[PDB]
């Protein structure tokens, strides 16, 4: 498959301060016209996972300017400057190139 | 580690009497061949991998077999086309067949 | 409108078949496509596979492929499951959503708890 | 209704296995640095980007490495290209020639030997009246005595006249990925678990092959491509031992390769237009080239392969390991090409385990050959030019050859060996994934439907 | 056509070593393998081991290893390719080793795999004194 | 992301469905049947080879009936001693693979019949045409 | 050219004619003025912003009416 | 024996009878137009003239009206200023190689007229979908 591996998993993030969480996939992204088709996941403990971003950079129409999406090839990082309650809880990755797709295993950010 | 049997072991027919040899094999999924050494002479490869004869091979030796279980039928034979009869599997052999001159 | 009624919570005892479904409202079938995402303490999020309800184009994962069915009815606009030898790492909640081609996933629903009990 | 009528459909999905040539193409990055650089910078297209890898569903193939086309054509095609990069540069017609050599100046042992041979020589000069006198280094594997005086000769001049390959190409990898052309298309497994022989359940069309470095290696195969979970081993039939046995594990091992030597390369000229590059002066210490790699990543990996390996084998057996049972000189050892050199190293010092059924690295020493005969081909060699400062490559093992001893007798014990033979199971390891297929459209099919009048 | 040819038989003292050469010519020499096969009086045959000609990639029987000892000689000019050379080295000798050898070559055809030959070296009788 | 239904319009994404899938894909594969210094002569017969087999396709479909329609149909009565089975289990239980094996141990026959088949609508479309 | 031709209805007429009504979305010109002032030249460019658009939906006329016609014959 | 009317339906068979042999054989010779280390290049270089050659045939049918039919009837009318024979005698009488050397005289007339005449009728037929 091409099982993305997240790292790392638990983030306690302090409430001001940046994130990072990165992915590193098996293979290439690359979607067969040069358009990879990323995508960043919500999760609080009671509600449906939701999306952030859908590519490496553009986002989900709604998300507000502090998620940001980065890297190349296998290597893809999103990076949050500014951490609120809000953001606690677990976060995924996502592949677009072909079927069938693969999430992670879910990191979490907390306190 | 595999072991071979051949059988009926030594055997006792005339001339003119077609006849069947046995060889069974310990282990199984996998398939032998046979081989056809006279009296103090070269030996030579007669029949490959179950029924594939080589070259030089007259049609009347047929064989079969599945399993653990092979067989190999001598029809219209003759005095001189009785000989020592050995079968193999990948370097493993068998103790061999003989068909005494009755 | 827009919204993906889904069925309820399914205390379901092992070894039974199960037919969830998800009534998908705001847009036709034959707009856009149909997909089912699963939640496991496990794994995270996981896979079922995905549906075209036109013809009724499928697609599974190697997981799943002969385990669930995917079926659509174009005249009842529903969608369905048909899960099949239902095991303790099963239980789990399940997300219907709509995916467009060359899109994101608009609609995300409620999350039916399928446990195997 | 019942009265049924025919219709050819032209364009229908079907194809056949069948055998055709294919086409290189390479990437971008290789075309940067351009002008004979590398070879077939020339010989391919350049790229389309991102090939069309699609899915198809409910759909099973069976497939096959080892009686496989593509992988039969490329050992051709390598060759065949490999001649290529070869005769627009000199021959060495006028260097066979007696030789005058003595040891290089070292504190020499007596048990102990040298490696290194000082030699001095007659040569032309550009005017064919004049000749000179020159003098250069070698070692010890490419000189003979021919028989107070020792007198050599070069090794191989009682067989054949030898090419310098230009110092200007390179020898490094380069991606290569080969594509179908029109009216053909390349299958691709895409399953997990999948020993390479029996049937695919999730194939995947692609129009192109993805990034294939050829590499050169014996044992121990390099820059490969890692297993996507789990430890893989693949054979044709285990219990035969006379085929080999690809392994192919997920944590590449890095390994560290150097010489420490410091060369000076010096320019002789033999006609118009000749330079024979020879070793000029060592400076510094004379060591010796060897290669490094970590003692536990090592162990760990010993240990995933012997939990595959007692798969087939039973739980209650002696799995252990030795060193290779001998032969010529670059099947006994690991060869490879590090930066522009080719080595020969020593691997006793990783076979030597035996598996029961329940800071520091490992350092392990080369040797250095300046003519190659690669492929064992009876009309070839090819001096290799001596390059500058101290040179090492760092690289990633990835997968092991193996041979099983085929002893009987009542073993419990299954002794391992490892062994290089012939190049193309390096190749397999790289193209079990694909095949290639024909499609045959144009099929038949009654429907009900009468064309009219 | 393809021919195998083996040398004399040999008295040796025992504990000696002895040398066969097994010389095969009609074919392209660095395709195929040559196995060693021997045949005790009242033991049945019993493989030895195989050579590759290209590398000289040599495989032991188990129960022999440490005794015996394989080498080839190619032919090395542009215009005789086919002939070829096996010397077999066998040390360590008892009386349980006077015995009957032979040379084989794998089987031409595409189907017939690895181990069943075809062709044989007249075979060369060796006796320990 | 792309979705399910992408691969559906792809090349060859229809071979694993039945024909439903490929009753619409067919301009497809009719498409990608074309388009394409010692290797420069490999591949420039590699190129005239393929083109040589394209275009005796076309000549076997410009005897028949059909010219350039790429969905055929024709004058022949099928057979039921090669079938044996109902309507709609080779419209709806059948894929193209599946059904390439049931039509593999006989064929040309069905292309000798075509050809005959044609030939003879030919002769009798002469005469009335030459009655006009 | 005689393929992209033929997956069209036009086989080999030269002149063909088909089934797309045309969207004054992209001429928004007169009759004539298309058939007695302007070159084929100048006809190039004022087409150039927008191809296979016009292929795709002659594909899928087509590929429609193939279908159509097979429902036809189908009753018949 | 294999008999004396298979060499009827074989390659060139037919040339010697008269247009009844013509009139069925007509599938083989078309069939057989087109189905075929520096030898390799003359061998490409026949192909390829080959199968232009034979596109050139393809493409001056298709400028006519007749397509793919490999029976085509046209609508000029004959000048029998050429021909001066009764009807049966060219249709009972007489070969195609002896019916070449009577029309050698006179060629690219015929094919000056017959792309004319085609071309004609695209227009008034381009005139009758118009007001259609
Ligand atoms: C397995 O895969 C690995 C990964 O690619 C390979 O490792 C690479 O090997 C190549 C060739 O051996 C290395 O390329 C060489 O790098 C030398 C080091 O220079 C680097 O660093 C300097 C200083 O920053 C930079 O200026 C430079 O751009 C490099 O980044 C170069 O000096 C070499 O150039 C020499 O050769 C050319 C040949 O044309 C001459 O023209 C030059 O004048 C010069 O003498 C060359 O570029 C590469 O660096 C290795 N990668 C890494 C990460 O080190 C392994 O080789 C491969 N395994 C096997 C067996 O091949
Ligand atoms: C080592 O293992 C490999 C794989 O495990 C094994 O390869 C296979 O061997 C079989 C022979 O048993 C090859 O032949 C095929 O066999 C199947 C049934 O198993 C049949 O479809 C075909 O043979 C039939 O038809 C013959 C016609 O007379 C019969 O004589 C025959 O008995 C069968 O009825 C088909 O040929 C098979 O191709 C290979 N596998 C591959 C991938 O090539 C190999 O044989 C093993 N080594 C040894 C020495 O046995
Ligand atoms: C390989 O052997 C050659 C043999 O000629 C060596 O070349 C010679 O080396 C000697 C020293 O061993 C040089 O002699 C010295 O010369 C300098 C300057 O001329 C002088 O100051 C010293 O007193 C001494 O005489 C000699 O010049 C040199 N000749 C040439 C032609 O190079 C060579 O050094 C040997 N190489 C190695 C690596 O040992
Ligand atoms: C695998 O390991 C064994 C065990 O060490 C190696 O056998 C040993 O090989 C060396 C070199 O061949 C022998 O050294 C001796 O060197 C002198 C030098 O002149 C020579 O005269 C001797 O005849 C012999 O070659 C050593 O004796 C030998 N060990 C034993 C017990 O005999 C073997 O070489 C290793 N395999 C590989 C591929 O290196
Ligand atoms: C040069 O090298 C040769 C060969 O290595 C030396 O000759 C013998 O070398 C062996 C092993 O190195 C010693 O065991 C012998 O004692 C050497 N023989 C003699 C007569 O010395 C040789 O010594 C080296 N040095 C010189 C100055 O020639
Ligand atoms: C290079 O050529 C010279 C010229 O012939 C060689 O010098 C002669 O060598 C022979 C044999 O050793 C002697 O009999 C002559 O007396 C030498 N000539 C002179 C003028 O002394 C020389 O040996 C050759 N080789 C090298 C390495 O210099
Ligand atoms: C590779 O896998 C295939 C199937 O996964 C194996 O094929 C079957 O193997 C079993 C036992 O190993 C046999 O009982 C079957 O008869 C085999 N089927 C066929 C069609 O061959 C195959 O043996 C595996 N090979 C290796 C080397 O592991
Ligand atoms: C190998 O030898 C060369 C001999 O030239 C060394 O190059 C010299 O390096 C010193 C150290 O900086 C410089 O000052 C000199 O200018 C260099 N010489 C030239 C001609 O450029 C080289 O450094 C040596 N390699 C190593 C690893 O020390
Ligand atoms: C092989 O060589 C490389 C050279 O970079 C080694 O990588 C570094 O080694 C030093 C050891 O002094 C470590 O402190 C660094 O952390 C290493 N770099 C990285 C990125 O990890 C590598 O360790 C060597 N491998 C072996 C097995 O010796
Ligand atoms: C590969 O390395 C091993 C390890 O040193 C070498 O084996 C040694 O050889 C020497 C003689 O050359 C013996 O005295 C030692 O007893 C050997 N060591 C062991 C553990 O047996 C071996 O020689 C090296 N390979 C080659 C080709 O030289
Ligand atoms: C050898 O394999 C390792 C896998 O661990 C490669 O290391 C990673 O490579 C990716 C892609 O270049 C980088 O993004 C990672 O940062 C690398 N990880 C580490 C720890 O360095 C490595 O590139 C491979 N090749 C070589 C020459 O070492
Ligand atoms: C070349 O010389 C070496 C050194 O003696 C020898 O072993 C080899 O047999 C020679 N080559 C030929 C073809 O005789």
């Amino acid at each position: 498959g091409v099982l993305m591996t997240q790292s790392p998993l638990s983030l306690p993030v302090r409430l001001g301060d940046q994130a990072s969480i990165s992915c590193r996939s098996s293979q290439s992204i690359v979607y067969s016209n040069g358009n990879t088709y990323l995508e960043w996941y919500l999760q609080r403990p009671g509600q449906s996972p939701k999306l952030l971003i859908y590519k490496v950079s553009n986002r989900f129409s709604g998300v507000p300017d502090r998620v940001s999406g980065s890297g190349s090839g296998t290597d893809f990082t999103l990076k949050i400057s500014r951490v609120e309650a809000e953001d606690l809880g677990v976060y995924y990755c996502f592949q677009g190139s072909h079927v069938p797709y693969t999430f992670g295993g879910g990191t979490k950010l907390e306190i | 580690e595999i072991v071979l049997t051949q059988s009926p072991g030594i055997l006792s027919l005339s001339p003119g009497e077609t006849a069947t040899l046995f060889c069974k094999a310990s282990q199984g999924g996998n398939a032998m061949t046979w081989y056809q050494k006279r009296r103090g002479q070269v030996p030579r490869l007669l029949i490959y991998d179950t029924s594939r004869r080589a070259s030089g091979v007259p049609d009347r030796f047929v064989g079969s077999g599945s399993g653990t279980d092979f067989f190999l039928t001598i029809n219209k034979l003759d005095r001189e086309d009785f000989a020592v009869y050995y079968c193999q599997q990948f370097e493993f052999f068998g103790l061999g067949s003989e068909l005494e001159v009755h | 409108q827009v919204q993906l009624q889904q069925s309820g919570a399914e205390l379901v005892r092992p070894g039974a078949s199960v037919t969830l479904s998800c009534k998908a409202s705001g847009y036709t079938f034959t707009d856009y496509e149909m997909h089912w995402v699963k939640q496991t303490p496990v794994h995270g999020l996981e896979w079922i596979g995905a549906i075209v309800p036109e013809t009724g184009f499928t697609a599974y994962t190697q997981k799943f492929k002969g385990k669930a069915m995917l079926t659509a009815d174009k005249s009842s606009s529903t969608a369905y499951m048909e899960l099949r030898s239902l095991t303790s790492e099963d239980s789990a909640v399940y997300f219907c959503s709509r995916l467009r081609l060359y899109w994101y996933f608009d609609v995300w629903g409620t999350g039916t708890t399928v446990t195997v009990s | 209704a019942e009265n049924l009528w025919v219709t050819v459909y032209y364009g229908v999905p079907v194809w056949k296995d069948a055998e055709t040539t294919l086409f290189c193409a390479s990437d971008a990055k290789a075309y940067e640095t351009e002008k004979h650089n590398v070879w077939a910078t020339h010989a391919c297209v350049p790229t389309d980007p991102n090939p069309q890898e699609i899915h198809l569903e409910n759909v099973t193939e069976e497939f096959n490495m080892w009686k496989n086309n593509m992988v039969e054509q490329m050992h051709t095609d390598i060759i065949s290209l490999w001649d290529q990069s070869l005769k627009p540069c000199v021959k060495l017609t006028p260097l066979c020639v007696t030789l005058q050599c003595t040891n290089v100046t070292n504190n020499i042992t007596d048990d102990m030997r040298g490696e290194l041979k000082n030699c001095s020589f007659n040569m032309t000069t550009e005017l064919r009246d004049k000749k000179q006198k020159v003098y250069s280094l070698f070692y010890r594997l490419d000189v003979v005595q021919i028989n107070s005086n020792k007198e050599y000769r070069l090794i191989n001049c009682n067989t054949s006249a030898c090419t310098q390959a230009c110092p200007k190409v390179s020898f490094e990898p380069i991606p290569i990925h080969y594509c179908a052309p029109a009216g053909f298309a390349i299958l691709k497994c895409k399953d997990k678990k999948f020993n390479g022989t029996g049937p695919c359940p999730s194939v995947s069309t692609v129009q192109c092959t993805h990034g294939i470095k050829p590499v050169v290696s014996t044992q121990l195969l390099l820059n490969g491509s890692l297993a996507e979970e789990e430890v893989m081993i693949r054979s044709e039939n285990i219990t035969n031992n006379a085929k080999n046995i690809l392994v192919q594990f997920n944590t590449p091992v890095q390994i560290n390769c150097t010489r420490p030597n410091n060369n000076t390369r010096k320019s002789i000229r033999i006609g118009p237009g000749q330079a024979f590059y020879a070793t000029g002066d060592i400076i510094g210490d004379i060591r010796q080239a060897h290669c490094n790699v970590s003692k536990a990543t090592w162990n760990e990996t010993l240990g995933k392969v012997v939990k595959q390996l007692r798969k087939h084998f039973g739980n209650n057996t002696i799995i252990r390991f030795a060193n290779s049972s001998g032969g010529d000189l670059e099947v006994t050892t690991h060869s490879f090409n590090c930066g522009g050199e080719f080595f020969y190293c020593n691997t006793s010092g990783l076979f030597n385990s035996t598996w029961i059924s329940n800071n520091d690295s490992i350092t392990l020493p080369c040797r250095i050959k300046q003519i190659i005969n690669m492929w064992q081909r009876i009309g070839q060699c090819m001096y290799a030019p001596p390059i500058q400062g101290v040179i090492r490559c760092v690289s990633n093992i990835t997968g092991l050859i193996l041979t099983r001893d085929g002893g009987s007798t009542n073993s419990t014990t299954e002794t391992f060996r490892p062994g290089g033979g012939d190049m193309r199971d390096n190749w397999r390891s790289e193209l079990y994934k694909y095949k290639v297929v024909k499609i045959e459209p144009l099929g038949v099919a009654p429907t009900r439907c009468k064309r009219r009048v | 056509q393809v021919q195998l040819v083996q040398s004399g038989a040999v008295i040796k003292t025992p504990g000696s070593s002895v040398k066969i050469s097994c010389r095969a010519s009609g074919y392209n020499f660095r395709d195929y393998s040559i196995h060693w096969v021997r045949l005790i009086p009242d033991k049945g045959f019993e493989w030895i081991g195989w050579i590759k000609p290209l590398w000289g990639a040599v495989s032991y029987a188990r129960q022999l290893q440490g005794r015996v000892s394989m080498t080839r000689q190619l032919s090395q000019d542009p215009d005789d390719p086919d002939w070829g050379v096996a010397y077999m080295e066998f040390s360590g000798l008892t009386p349980a080793d006077t015995a009957e050898y032979f040379c084989v070559r794998r089987g031409s055809c595409d189907y017939c795999g690895d181990f069943p030959w075809q062709y044989w070296c007249q075979g060369t009788v060796v006796v320990v004194s | 992301a792309v979705g399910i239904g992408a691969v559906f319009l792809g090349f060859l994404g229809a071979a694993g469905s039945t024909m439903g899938a490929a009753s619409m894909t067919l301009t497809v594969q009719a498409r990608n049947l074309l388009s394409g210094t010692v290797w420069g002569i490999k591949q420039l017969q590699a190129r005239v080879l393929a083109v040589e087999r394209y275009l005796r396709d076309q000549q076997l479909l410009g005897i028949w009936g059909c010219s350039g329609k790429l969905i055929c149909c024709t004058n022949v009565p099928w057979n039921s001693s090669w079938s044996n089975r109902n309507l709609s289990e080779i419209w709806d239980n059948m894929t193209w693979l599946q059904w390439d094996k049931e039509i593999s141990n006989y064929t040309q026959i069905i292309y000798g019949l075509l050809e005959e088949s044609q030939n003879q609508q030919e002769k009798n479309e002469q005469d009335l045409l030459a009655l006009d």
